[PDB]
Order: C-alpha cells, then structure tokens, then sequence
RNA sequence: AGCCUACGGGCAGGCGCCGAGGGUAGGGCCCGUGACUGGGGCGAAGUCGUAACAAGGUAGCUGUACCGGAAGGUGCGGCUGGA
RNA sequence: UGGAGAGUUUGAUCCUGGCUCAGGGUGAACGCUGGCGGCGUGCCUAAGACAUGCAAGUCGUGCGGGCCGCGGGGUUUUACUCCGUGGUCAGCGGCGGACGGGUGAGUAACGCGUGGGUGACCUACCCGGAAGAGGGGGACAACCCGGGGAAACUCGGGCUAAUCCCCCAUGUGGACCCGCCCCUUGGGGUGUGUCCAAAGGGCUUUGCCCGCUUCCGGAUGGGCCCGCGUCCCAUCAGCUAGUUGGUGGGGUAAUGGCCCACCAAGGCGACGACGGGUAGCCGGUCUGAGAGGAUGGCCGGCCACAGGGGCACUGAGACACGGGCCCCACUCCUACGGGAGGCAGCAGUUAGGAAUCUUCCGCAAUGGGCGCAAGCCUGACGGAGCGACGCCGCUUGGAGGAAGAAGCCCUUCGGGGUGUAAACUCCUGAACCCGGGACGAAACCCCCGAGGAGGGGACUGACGGUACCGGGGUAAUAGCGCCGGCCAACUCCGUGCCAGCAGCCGCGGUAAUACGGAGGGCGCGAGCGUUACCCGGAUUCACUGGGCGUAAAGGGCGUGUAGGCGGCCUGGGGCGUCCCAUGUG
C-alpha cells in the first residue's frame, strides 16, 4: 500500500526526517510522491516539527496506513484531533 | 601550522616594517631599523627590476602573512569574497579582519596577531559567553568578545590591558576594559584598516 | 491531446494504408538558421478514399499495424502533384550515386 | 544449507496439475460444441455449450484462467457456436444465447 | 495397455511444429605472423658526381614522353615564380 | 559580477604557423615525508574462480499430527485415553519470497530523457459505497506399515484435518451472444437466454474484533503506443521474405506482422538506410567569461543482467540472483549406478593489476515481511575498524632576548650571512591522569474514557563510559618541490660533450647562478612532487569567434538536378517569430 512514514537526511549522527508520503516497496531514502513536513529527532531548534495537516487528511483519507512512529509524530500535529 | 620560523626575516622582504612582534616590534626594530634588506648573503646587492609578476605576487605574501594566515584558508577567503555581491577587494579585507584570533588582537587583548591565535585556541576568550578555540571563528556584528572568567585573573591578561587603558581602539569596535569585555561593531570600510597593502594588485594576482 | 500533423500523400499502393510526408521547421541548435526536415507516416485509410497528392491531417492513433499508427483525420486539397513531383525526384537522384 | 522455498515449489506443482486439468477439459468441451454447431446439431450442440461456459467461468474463480480472459473464451466461443448453425438451424433448444 | 472418474472428463504417455546448441559446407570483415621484396624516416664524420639558389655558368619550374650510374638530360606545349 | 599571457623559425623585422608552459579537476596511483580530529569516500582490471560464516521469512487467533514439560480427570475405581496449556519439530494451508541489497556484461534501442496517448489495458495489500455467506460431498501430506538406495532422495500400501479441492442453491451484482438508444475506436444504459459467488477463527459469546464472496469508485504501481532529443567511419551506398500492407484467426491483462493461413507488391534510404566500431542513459558532474567541450564515480530515477544459453510452472505480479527444467564450461562427493554447487548480497580468499577496506557491533533508531498482539527474521539500515583518497578544522608554542654565541658559508681579509634564529628568563598548557557523563526515545504496550478523538502511566541505546563539562597537567612531529629564461629564489666548490639535466628554447667540450654537493634563498606545509586523463589557455574547426593573389587553402571551364536564398504595393490565414496565463520541468 501507500504508506506515511519517515525518510532520513541530515548526515551521521546528526538525523532529521521527511515525514512523507510513499509506496511501502519504495527504498528508504529513495523518491517519494509528496513531502508534507519535516521533523528533528533530537529538537535542536524551535521548529523541531511540522506537518501540512491540510493534504495529511487527504492521504489518510484516500487511505495510507502510516509507520507507527510516524502516526505519533501526527498525534501531537493532532491531524486524528477533531473535537 | 603557521610560520613557526623566524620572524623578522619576513620583513626584511618587502622592505616594509611588518608588525607582528610587539614590544620589540616599537624598540629600535621590527629588527628594522638596523638592518632595511632582505635576508640571505645576498640581498643587500643592487636589487633587481621586479617583474609585474613579482610585485603582484609579493603585495599578496604581505597581506597573508600580515595575519599569520595558511595559504589554504587565505585564499578560501578571497574566493568567498568574490562569491558575495560587492567589492571583493575590500569585502575580503572585511572578512579577513573578521577573525577571531584578529579580532582579539583589535581589541588589544593581545600583543599580536600570534599572540592571539595562541590565548583564543586556549579557549582564554568567549562569544557571547559560551567559550570559543577557533583563531578562524567568524565574527558576526553584536558579538561580545569577551575574556573567559577564569582567564580574567591572569597576570598577561592583565599586562595587555593596563595598555589597553584609555588607549583608543578600532572605529568599528569598543573595549571596555572594566568588564575586560570588548565588542565587534560593524565590519570595517577600506580606510578603517591602514594595512601597507594595495588590495587591488592581491585580486590581479589572483588570475595568475 | 493525441498529436496531429499535416502532410502530403505520396503513396496509394498499399491496401487500406496512404503514406503521408510532413515537413517541420525548427532552427539549428547551434547555427541558427531555420531548418527543414521529413518524415513518412504510414496512415490508415480504411474506405480507400484519400488519393495521391492529398494533403492531409493525421491522428496519433491505436495501432493498426507494425508501423501504422495514425488515421487520416481529414483533407485538405486536391491538386499537389507539385510537392510530389521533388519527393519522386529525390528519388530519382538517388540512382546517381551507388556504383 | 536449505530455504524452505521448496514449500512454495511443492505447491506450485500441485497447483500447475489442477490448472492443466480445468484447462484442458475447458478445451476439449469447447471443440464438442464447435463440431455439434456446424453438424447441424443443436439439441445438444448448445447443450454442450452450457457446460463449456459454466467450466469458463467456474476456472474463473480459481487463479487458473481468470480476468477479461474469462470473457474472451466465451464470446470467441458462443459467438461462433452461433455463427455455425447459421447454416440453417435456427435457434432451437434454449441454449445459452438470446435470440 | 496403465491410472483416476462424481464416467460427461482428467492425468501419465505417445506423435508433430518450433527449439538451446552440436555438426558439415561455402562466403565476408578484422587482427597477428611470413622467406623475400618496395619505397619512407632518422644519422656530428663515407663513395660518386654538382641538379637547384647570382644569366648557378645550358634561365627555372611544370604536364607528358623517351632515355641515363645518380642528381638528371632531351622532345612537345605551358607558366614567369626569369630577361 | 565576466574574458591577462609567455618561450621558440631571423643577422635583425612584421605576419602566418605548429609545438610548449603557467590554471582547474580525479573513485586516482607512484616517490619522499607524515601528529590529532570531523564529515565524505575506497576493485575503474578478470560480468575471472571462490573455503567459511551470516544475508528472508513469518502466523498455533487457518488444520491435524511426532516429541518434551505443567495441571487435571471423563470413569464409583481402571487400561489409558480424553481434556487444558506451554515449548519444539516437520507437514498441510495463508502472506511475503518479483521489495530490499549487487554489478555495467549486453544494449545505437521508445533503452534513456522530455512532452503526450490508451474508446486498446492490469493492479496483491490500503481507503470509500452497496449486497451476501444456505446445504451437501471429496482428495493428499503428516503419521502407520513394507521395499530400493552409499548418498541425495524415492516407490508402493492405509488412515485423517482445515481459511485446501469440489457439486447444488440464493444473484446485490458481474461475464457472454444478439437487439435498442446514448456516445463515438473496445465508453454508458436496457431487454430476453445462459454463466459465476463465499471460510472460517478468536474473546470478556447474544456482541465486538480479525477474516471470507460479488460489484463500482479511490489511491498507488505498472503494460503497451506516439512527437521530439541521444556517439565515430561514406575507404559501409544501396537494404529488405514476415519483408510492407490487407482479410480472417491464434495468443495476452491489453493494441500490433507479436505468431499463423490466404491474398496484394510493397517498405526503408545522401534529412545517411544497410553495415562496421564503441557505449548502459539521465538528474548531474569537471572545465570555460560564456557559447562550447569532457564526463555519468559516490547520491536519486530509469534500463539490463545474476558463470554462458534456452525454457516454461506458480502467481495480482517473474522468466524470477540466494525457485524450477534442459544443454555447455567449471568445482566437489561417489559404494561408478548416481549426486551436489553458482558472492555482480556482507565480510573474507585467490588470480590479474600501478591500485581499492574489518571474516567488526547492533535491531537502540529509521525502513521492509509476517502476525490480534506479544514478538520473530532483516550484512536495508544505524555504527564502529583500516587507507592523508578527498574536503574541513587543529597542533608541533607565546612574550622577551646581542650593534649579533659557537658552527657552517662567502670575503676586496676591513667584513658579510644564517639571525631574534638559538642559548637564556617568563608565560600558556596538545598529550597523559581524576570525577561526572548524554541528545538520539516516544510509540507499539498498560489503566480512565468506548479498543475511537482526548488524558495519564511504564519499559527500551549497538555507538559508549563515546561526545561534551568540571579538575589536575608536560614546550611537546617538519617535510617536499624549486632557485638559467618562461618563473621567482645567488654564491662557493667538484666535475669537464665524461658524469648528468630536460616541459619547450637548451646546459656540460676545465672558469657552469642550467650537471652534483654545500651555504643561502623562494614557494608551499602534514603535506610536497611525479605519472596518467579531461577542460583551459587553443580565437588552433572560429555560432559567439577564423581564413583562401604570393604564407595551407577557389573547383581547369561550362550546362544543370536537389537543396539554400530572393525585388515593389494590397489583402486573407497566423506556420516560424513575439507576449500573457496555466500544467510540467
Ligand atoms: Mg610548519
Ligand atoms: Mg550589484
Ligand atoms: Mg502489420
Ligand atoms: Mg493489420
Ligand atoms: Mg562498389
Ligand atoms: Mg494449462
Ligand atoms: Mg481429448
Ligand atoms: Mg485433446
Ligand atoms: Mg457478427
Ligand atoms: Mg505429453
Ligand atoms: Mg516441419
Ligand atoms: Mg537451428
Ligand atoms: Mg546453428
Ligand atoms: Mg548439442
Ligand atoms: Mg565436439
Ligand atoms: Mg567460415
Ligand atoms: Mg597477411
Ligand atoms: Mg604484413
Ligand atoms: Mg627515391
Ligand atoms: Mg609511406
Ligand atoms: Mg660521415
Ligand atoms: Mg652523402
Ligand atoms: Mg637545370
Ligand atoms: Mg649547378
Ligand atoms: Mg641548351
Ligand atoms: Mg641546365
Ligand atoms: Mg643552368
Ligand atoms: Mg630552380
Ligand atoms: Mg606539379
Ligand atoms: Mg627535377
Ligand atoms: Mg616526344
Ligand atoms: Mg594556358
Ligand atoms: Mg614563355
Ligand atoms: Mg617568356
Ligand atoms: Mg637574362
Ligand atoms: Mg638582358
Ligand atoms: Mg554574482
Ligand atoms: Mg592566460
Ligand atoms: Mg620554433
Ligand atoms: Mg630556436
Ligand atoms: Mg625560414
Ligand atoms: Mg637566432
Ligand atoms: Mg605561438
Ligand atoms: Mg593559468
Ligand atoms: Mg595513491
Ligand atoms: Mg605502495
Ligand atoms: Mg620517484
Ligand atoms: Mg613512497
Ligand atoms: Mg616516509
Ligand atoms: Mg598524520
Ligand atoms: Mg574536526
Ligand atoms: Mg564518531
Ligand atoms: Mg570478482
Ligand atoms: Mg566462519
Ligand atoms: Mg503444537
Ligand atoms: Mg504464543
Ligand atoms: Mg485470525
Ligand atoms: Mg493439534
Ligand atoms: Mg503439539
Ligand atoms: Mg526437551
Ligand atoms: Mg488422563
Ligand atoms: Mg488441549
Ligand atoms: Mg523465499
Ligand atoms: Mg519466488
Ligand atoms: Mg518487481
Ligand atoms: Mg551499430
Ligand atoms: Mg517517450
Ligand atoms: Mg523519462
Ligand atoms: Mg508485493
Ligand atoms: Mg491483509
Ligand atoms: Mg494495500
Ligand atoms: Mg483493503
Ligand atoms: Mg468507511
Ligand atoms: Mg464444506
Ligand atoms: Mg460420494
Ligand atoms: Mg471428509
Ligand atoms: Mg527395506
Ligand atoms: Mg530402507
Ligand atoms: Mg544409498
Ligand atoms: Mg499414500
Ligand atoms: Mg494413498
Ligand atoms: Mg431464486
Ligand atoms: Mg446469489
Ligand atoms: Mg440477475
Ligand atoms: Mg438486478
Ligand atoms: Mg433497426
Ligand atoms: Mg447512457
Ligand atoms: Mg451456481
Ligand atoms: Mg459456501
Ligand atoms: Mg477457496
Ligand atoms: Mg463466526
Ligand atoms: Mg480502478
Ligand atoms: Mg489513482
Ligand atoms: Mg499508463
Ligand atoms: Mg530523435
Ligand atoms: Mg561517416
Ligand atoms: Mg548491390
Ligand atoms: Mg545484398
Ligand atoms: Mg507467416
Ligand atoms: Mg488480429
Ligand atoms: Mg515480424
Ligand atoms: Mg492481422
Ligand atoms: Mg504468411
Ligand atoms: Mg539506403
Ligand atoms: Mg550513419
Ligand atoms: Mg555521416
Ligand atoms: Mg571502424
Ligand atoms: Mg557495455
Ligand atoms: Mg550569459
Ligand atoms: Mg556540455
Ligand atoms: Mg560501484
Ligand atoms: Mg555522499
Ligand atoms: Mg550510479
Ligand atoms: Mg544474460
Ligand atoms: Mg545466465
Ligand atoms: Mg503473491
Ligand atoms: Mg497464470
Ligand atoms: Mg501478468
Ligand atoms: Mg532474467
Ligand atoms: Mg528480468
Ligand atoms: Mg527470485
Ligand atoms: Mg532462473
Ligand atoms: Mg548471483
Ligand atoms: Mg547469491
Ligand atoms: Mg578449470
Ligand atoms: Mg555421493
Ligand atoms: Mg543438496
Ligand atoms: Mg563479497
Ligand atoms: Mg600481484
Ligand atoms: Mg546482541
Ligand atoms: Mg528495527
Ligand atoms: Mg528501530
Ligand atoms: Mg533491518
Ligand atoms: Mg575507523
Ligand atoms: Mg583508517
Ligand atoms: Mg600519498
Ligand atoms: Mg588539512
Ligand atoms: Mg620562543
Ligand atoms: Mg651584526
Ligand atoms: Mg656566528
Ligand atoms: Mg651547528
Ligand atoms: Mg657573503
Ligand atoms: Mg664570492
Ligand atoms: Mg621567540
Ligand atoms: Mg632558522
Ligand atoms: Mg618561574
Ligand atoms: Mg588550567
Ligand atoms: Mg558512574
Ligand atoms: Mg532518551
Ligand atoms: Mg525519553
Ligand atoms: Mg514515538
Ligand atoms: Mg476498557
Ligand atoms: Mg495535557
Ligand atoms: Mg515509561
Ligand atoms: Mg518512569
Ligand atoms: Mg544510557
Ligand atoms: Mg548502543
Ligand atoms: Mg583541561
Ligand atoms: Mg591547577
Ligand atoms: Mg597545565
Ligand atoms: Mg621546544
Ligand atoms: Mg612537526
Ligand atoms: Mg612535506
Ligand atoms: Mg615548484
Ligand atoms: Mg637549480
Ligand atoms: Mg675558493
Ligand atoms: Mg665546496
Ligand atoms: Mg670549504
Ligand atoms: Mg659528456
Ligand atoms: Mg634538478
Ligand atoms: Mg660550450
Ligand atoms: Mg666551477
Ligand atoms: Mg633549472
Ligand atoms: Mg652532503
Ligand atoms: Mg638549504
Ligand atoms: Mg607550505
Ligand atoms: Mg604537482
Ligand atoms: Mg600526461
Ligand atoms: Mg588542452
Ligand atoms: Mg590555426
Ligand atoms: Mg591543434
Ligand atoms: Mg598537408
Ligand atoms: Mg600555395
Ligand atoms: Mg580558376
Ligand atoms: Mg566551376
Ligand atoms: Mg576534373
Ligand atoms: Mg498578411
Ligand atoms: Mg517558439
Ligand atoms: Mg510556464
Ligand atoms: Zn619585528
């Protein structure tokens, strides 16, 4: 299926990650269909996290199932929040 | 590694008193004023007609060794003076000054340049507080280029300041030798530096 | 949108199939100066109609054969002989060369 | 020294046989009906032709014969079971097709 | 003739088409090598002459032809880059 | 935001002209030397052959069984078996093994790139919509028995389970023939006829969950098709029988000469066909003022292959690297009947070469497979190890110190140089020691609430006792190239067309700043030089931006084919050209 799940960057050591959209068969780092926001995983910023909530409805939507750790990352964006 | 040898030979090179000494450098010489020719058995002959090549190349080996500066990082500089937009003569003059174990001497916590590299890489200064080893360290505008506070109690950190007193200080820069603090202001217009170097014959020579 | 072009019959032969020749313009990469050159669709014409001589829009199109993929969308004239006339001739000339 | 893909190979055989076996009577079923259709036959040619496109379809469900192909089989099929008793016959016993 | 069958059929097997490649025959291109032979380049001093640069001591050059140890000579035209 | 030139044909001069050098670059290698770190990077050759270890499995919540261990009995008691549960081993069955990881052989091709096409197509798992699951029957492994075999494995005989195989029904629907309308390539709807569905399992069981069947849509991943772009040789000029098209068929998910029968005589080519040589292509990369040239390593995308070659099976998907069958080559086993194997996966070995790494640590993180979950596997990955291979940061000290040590070198014997250099005094304190010591890690999971949204709580770190912090603390590696001109840094001696230098011009034939050593000097510095190759300079293939009276260069002269080019006025179209917008890049 079509999954959301994290992709590295950033060199040794010093890790960051595309929370993005791609085909589970696809390799790691390797092309993906849409960005939709980064992430630090050690917060050496403010902007440690972001997520453009607006399309990350829409994949969940036409169906994605995403990482586990990933679906955390969209838990505190609170995307599943509704209130 | 810097020019670890001799000193004062290099300023018998391009007949110009060089200072990078201190003290001795304002006695009776740079080990100038007994001896204005260069080194070697030789030199003191007839000298000879330089060459467009030999000037331009020359003007260059003043400005580097001015700052006790490796060729590889110096000409990294004036390469990334020509990348930003502006007069890369004077900018990488600018960015030249911006160092750290230069600045330190600016501020006169230093007797030289040498000197300066030496008490910076000892982490004896700090940015802003946090602590800095880095003689190549570039120095952004705002920047306090403070004396570390267990450094501050040193008795040739002392000696460099009770020279520093009242003596003014760089146009783009301000001591405070009470808080034996100082501060980075703005970087510098051609004339605010009187370095015996015509910056426009360093950019030919850099064309080869 | 399935490309189209413009082009000269120049072949009846064949059954159910036109050859059409089409020209284009385009200037040197490297030299400017605007250029002309060709190239032979084989079109399917499956009511026989379209002559020799016609000018004609073709359709990129389902694959008829091995080298059909295109349909005479439509004509446009007649009276042509004229262009096939220098299509023949170059024909001609290639017999003064090979020994 | 041994992956256990052999699992997955024992299986292909037993799956390669039951394939063959759907496959080869779809086949031979098929040809009765052709025969029947043009022998005139119809009481039974079209009799024949139920339990052919029954087989099709039944194979359809497995992963034997499956997709359009399905479909291709019994179009290519009916439609000239049909075709073959146009030789004078008219639609007689209720075979799969609508008059 | 064997096997399975809910007997309507299936599997096994047999034959045919095509088929890796193997074999035979004759072609094409390319590379290496070959007695010997043809000219070419290079050379600090060799043998023979002295054709060219001065009217080069018969003005030169040239296409062709014939001839001569060798440069070359001569015939027929041509050129001036000769007078 | 960018553009420099020099030496060399002469007695000298101008010009043409070639050679040559300075620059930048590299998956480099070689020599001499070599201290610390960080991020990168490392078989370009034989796509040669490989010991050993590991690299793909998983679910007991699909099914029966061997074994071992725990607790109990159905029985008033008992053979023992029934029953509950954990573990293990295979088997049956399901999902994944077509992803991931490696390599450039092949390929001059719709292979790649770029923009489109499919009314000519498929899409496991995920997401949304609708409907449905009634009854009945069967086989084969495991296991039991007997046989053959060295082994690998194998034959026969008998039981049996299921989400395994099968028949009948229900047909929401879907498939097919034919007919009708819409639309218009095979798109949508409708009618009669016929054809096809389903599987159970688990718990807290009157209900929720994981599954199962049919159909439409979504998402994603593809197949096929087309315009245009993609190397050298024309001393390769003609090429073509499935060849070009047609009718009907076979095959596929699907079009097509993909494949076949029949018919027609076509198709391609100087706009370079056919042939030969070479090559994976791109984003990019190196150089350049740019235009241009050169290139495709690491990284991402696409393609191709898994010792050579062929083939199909299973499957949503493959002609499948760690699956299958066959031939050839090679390796090993053998009881000579027969049999096993495939590193261009991670390490490591051997061969070749100028040359390219540890048989390391760990699933903690990210990512993938299976599963309700717990969890299991993962040489993808996360790290560490080795090599100045590259880039970057850093150190071998800082201040003071003679009208100037000794030594060595030169000398007009007065002196000059090395040289503030050292010695010396003072200061700081790489290394080494002491203590503390992570970020990377909050989610699956647990309770409240409903297993949802929301809240709260807990476990988990290979690197690593690592980075970083605080404390104490020793002045503690420098080397290489060059010094005639270009090109810049000079003297002494030895040598004597010998020894040797050399990129070009040239140097040496007893007075060499050109050979070798020394003193001194210049340029770089943990590097410096050399070899190779690319761009530069080269404006020396010149579009930007060159020339042809004598320097190389006008065809011996005509006629003319294609092609190239084209006068003055008006009008239509709007291809080139120009502008805007948008998608794409
Ligand atoms: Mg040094
Ligand atoms: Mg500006
Ligand atoms: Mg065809
Ligand atoms: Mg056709
Ligand atoms: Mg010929
Ligand atoms: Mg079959
Ligand atoms: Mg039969
Ligand atoms: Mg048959
Ligand atoms: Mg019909
Ligand atoms: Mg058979
Ligand atoms: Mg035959
Ligand atoms: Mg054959
Ligand atoms: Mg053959
Ligand atoms: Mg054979
Ligand atoms: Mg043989
Ligand atoms: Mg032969
Ligand atoms: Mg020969
Ligand atoms: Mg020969
Ligand atoms: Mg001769
Ligand atoms: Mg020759
Ligand atoms: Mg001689
Ligand atoms: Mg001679
Ligand atoms: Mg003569
Ligand atoms: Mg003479
Ligand atoms: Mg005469
Ligand atoms: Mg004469
Ligand atoms: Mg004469
Ligand atoms: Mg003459
Ligand atoms: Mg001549
Ligand atoms: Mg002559
Ligand atoms: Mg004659
Ligand atoms: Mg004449
Ligand atoms: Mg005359
Ligand atoms: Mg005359
Ligand atoms: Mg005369
Ligand atoms: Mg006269
Ligand atoms: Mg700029
Ligand atoms: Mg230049
Ligand atoms: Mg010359
Ligand atoms: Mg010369
Ligand atoms: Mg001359
Ligand atoms: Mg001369
Ligand atoms: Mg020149
Ligand atoms: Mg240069
Ligand atoms: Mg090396
Ligand atoms: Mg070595
Ligand atoms: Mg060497
Ligand atoms: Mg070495
Ligand atoms: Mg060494
Ligand atoms: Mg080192
Ligand atoms: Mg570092
Ligand atoms: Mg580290
Ligand atoms: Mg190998
Ligand atoms: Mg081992
Ligand atoms: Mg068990
Ligand atoms: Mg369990
Ligand atoms: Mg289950
Ligand atoms: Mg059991
Ligand atoms: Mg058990
Ligand atoms: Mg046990
Ligand atoms: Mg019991
Ligand atoms: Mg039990
Ligand atoms: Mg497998
Ligand atoms: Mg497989
Ligand atoms: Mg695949
Ligand atoms: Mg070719
Ligand atoms: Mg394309
Ligand atoms: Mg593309
Ligand atoms: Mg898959
Ligand atoms: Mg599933
Ligand atoms: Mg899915
Ligand atoms: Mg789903
Ligand atoms: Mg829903
Ligand atoms: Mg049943
Ligand atoms: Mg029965
Ligand atoms: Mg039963
Ligand atoms: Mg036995
Ligand atoms: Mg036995
Ligand atoms: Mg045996
Ligand atoms: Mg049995
Ligand atoms: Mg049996
Ligand atoms: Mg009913
Ligand atoms: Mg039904
Ligand atoms: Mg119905
Ligand atoms: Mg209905
Ligand atoms: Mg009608
Ligand atoms: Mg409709
Ligand atoms: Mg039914
Ligand atoms: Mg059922
Ligand atoms: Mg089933
Ligand atoms: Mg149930
Ligand atoms: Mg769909
Ligand atoms: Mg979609
Ligand atoms: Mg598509
Ligand atoms: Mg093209
Ligand atoms: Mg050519
Ligand atoms: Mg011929
Ligand atoms: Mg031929
Ligand atoms: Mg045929
Ligand atoms: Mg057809
Ligand atoms: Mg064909
Ligand atoms: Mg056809
Ligand atoms: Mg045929
Ligand atoms: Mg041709
Ligand atoms: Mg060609
Ligand atoms: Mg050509
Ligand atoms: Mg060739
Ligand atoms: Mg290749
Ligand atoms: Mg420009
Ligand atoms: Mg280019
Ligand atoms: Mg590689
Ligand atoms: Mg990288
Ligand atoms: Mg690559
Ligand atoms: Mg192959
Ligand atoms: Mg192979
Ligand atoms: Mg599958
Ligand atoms: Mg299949
Ligand atoms: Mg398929
Ligand atoms: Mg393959
Ligand atoms: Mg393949
Ligand atoms: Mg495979
Ligand atoms: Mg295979
Ligand atoms: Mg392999
Ligand atoms: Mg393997
Ligand atoms: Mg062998
Ligand atoms: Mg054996
Ligand atoms: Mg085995
Ligand atoms: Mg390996
Ligand atoms: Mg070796
Ligand atoms: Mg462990
Ligand atoms: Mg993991
Ligand atoms: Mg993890
Ligand atoms: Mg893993
Ligand atoms: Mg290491
Ligand atoms: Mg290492
Ligand atoms: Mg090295
Ligand atoms: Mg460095
Ligand atoms: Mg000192
Ligand atoms: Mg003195
Ligand atoms: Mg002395
Ligand atoms: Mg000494
Ligand atoms: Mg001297
Ligand atoms: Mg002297
Ligand atoms: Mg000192
Ligand atoms: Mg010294
Ligand atoms: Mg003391
Ligand atoms: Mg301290
Ligand atoms: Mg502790
Ligand atoms: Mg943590
Ligand atoms: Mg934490
Ligand atoms: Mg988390
Ligand atoms: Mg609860
Ligand atoms: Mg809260
Ligand atoms: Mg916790
Ligand atoms: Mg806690
Ligand atoms: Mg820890
Ligand atoms: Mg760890
Ligand atoms: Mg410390
Ligand atoms: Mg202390
Ligand atoms: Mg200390
Ligand atoms: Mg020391
Ligand atoms: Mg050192
Ligand atoms: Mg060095
Ligand atoms: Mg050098
Ligand atoms: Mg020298
Ligand atoms: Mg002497
Ligand atoms: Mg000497
Ligand atoms: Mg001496
Ligand atoms: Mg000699
Ligand atoms: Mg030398
Ligand atoms: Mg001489
Ligand atoms: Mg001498
Ligand atoms: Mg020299
Ligand atoms: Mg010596
Ligand atoms: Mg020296
Ligand atoms: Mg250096
Ligand atoms: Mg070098
Ligand atoms: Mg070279
Ligand atoms: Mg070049
Ligand atoms: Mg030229
Ligand atoms: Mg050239
Ligand atoms: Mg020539
Ligand atoms: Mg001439
Ligand atoms: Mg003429
Ligand atoms: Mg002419
Ligand atoms: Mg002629
Ligand atoms: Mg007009
Ligand atoms: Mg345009
Ligand atoms: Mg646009
Ligand atoms: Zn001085």
């Amino acid at each position: 299926m079509v999954k959301i799940r994290l992709a590295r960057f950033g060199s040794k050591h010093n890790p960051h990650y595309r929370i993005v959209v791609t085909d589970a068969r696809r390799k790691r780092d390797g092309k993906y269909i849409e960005k939709i926001g980064y992430y630090d995983p050690r917060k050496t910023t403010p902007d440690w996290l972001k997520v453009d909530v607006e399309r990350a409805r829409y994949w969940l939507s036409v169906g994605a199932q995403p990482t586990d750790t990933a679906r955390r990352l969209l838990r505190q964006a609170g995307v599943f929040r509704q209130e | 590694g810097r020019y670890i040898g001799p000193v004062c030979r290099l300023c018998r090179r391009e007949g110009v008193k060089l200072y990078l000494k201190g003290e001795r450098c304002y006695s009776p010489k740079c080990a100038m004023e007994r001896r204005p020719y260069p080194p070697g058995q030789h030199g003191q002959k007839r000298a000879r007609r330089p060459s467009d090549y030999a000037v331009r190349l020359r003007e260059k080996q003043k400005l580097r060794r001015i700052y006790g500066i490796s060729e590889r990082q110096f000409r990294n500089l004036f390469e990334e003076a020509s990348k930003k937009k502006g007069v890369t003569g004077s900018v990488f003059l600018g960015l030249l000054e911006s160092r750290l174990d230069n600045v330190v001497y600016r501020l006169g916590f230093a007797v030289s340049r040498r000197q300066a590299r030496q008490l910076v890489r000892h982490g004896h200064i700090t940015v802003n507080g946090r602590r800095v080893d880095l003689p190549s360290y570039r120095v952004r505008p705002g920047d306090e280029i403070a004396v570390a506070e267990k450094s501050r109690n040193l008795e040739l950190i002392r000696q460099n300041l009770e020279a520093m007193k009242g003596r003014k200080v760089g146009p783009w820069l301000s001591l405070d030798v009470e808080g034996m603090k100082g501060k980075f202001l703005r970087l510098p217009d051609r004339e605010d530096l009187a370095l015996p170097v015509n910056e426009q014959l360093v950019i030919e020579f850099y064309s080869r | 949108p399935k490309k189209v072009l413009t082009g000269v019959v120049v072949s009846d032969k064949m059954q159910k199939t036109v050859t059409v020749l089409v020209e284009r313009q385009f200037p040197h990469p490297l030299y400017g100066k605007v250029i002309k050159r060709s190239k032979k669709y084989l079109a399917h014409d499956p009511e026989e109609k379209y002559k020799l001589g016609d000018v004609v829009e073709i359709i990129e199109s389902r694959p008829i054969s091995k080298r059909k993929r295109f349909r005479v969308l439509r004509l446009v004239e007649s009276g042509r002989m004229d262009l096939v006339e220098k299509y023949l001739i170059r024909r001609q000339n290639y017999q003064s060369l090979s020994k | 020294r041994n992956l256990s893909a052999l699992k997955r190979h024992r299986q292909s055989l037993k799956r390669r046989l039951r394939n063959k076996a759907k496959k080869s009577a779809i086949k031979t079923l098929s040809k009765k009906a052709v025969q029947l259709a043009q022998e005139g036959k119809a009481e039974e040619a079209l009799k024949i032709m139920r339990k052919a496109e029954s087989l099709i379809d039944k194979a359809a469900k497995g992963s034997t014969l499956h997709k359009n192909a399905a479909a291709r089989r019994k179009s290519r099929l009916m439609r000239k079971v049909r075709q073959l008793l146009e030789a004078a016959g008219a639609p007689l016993i209720g075979g799969g097709l609508s008059a």
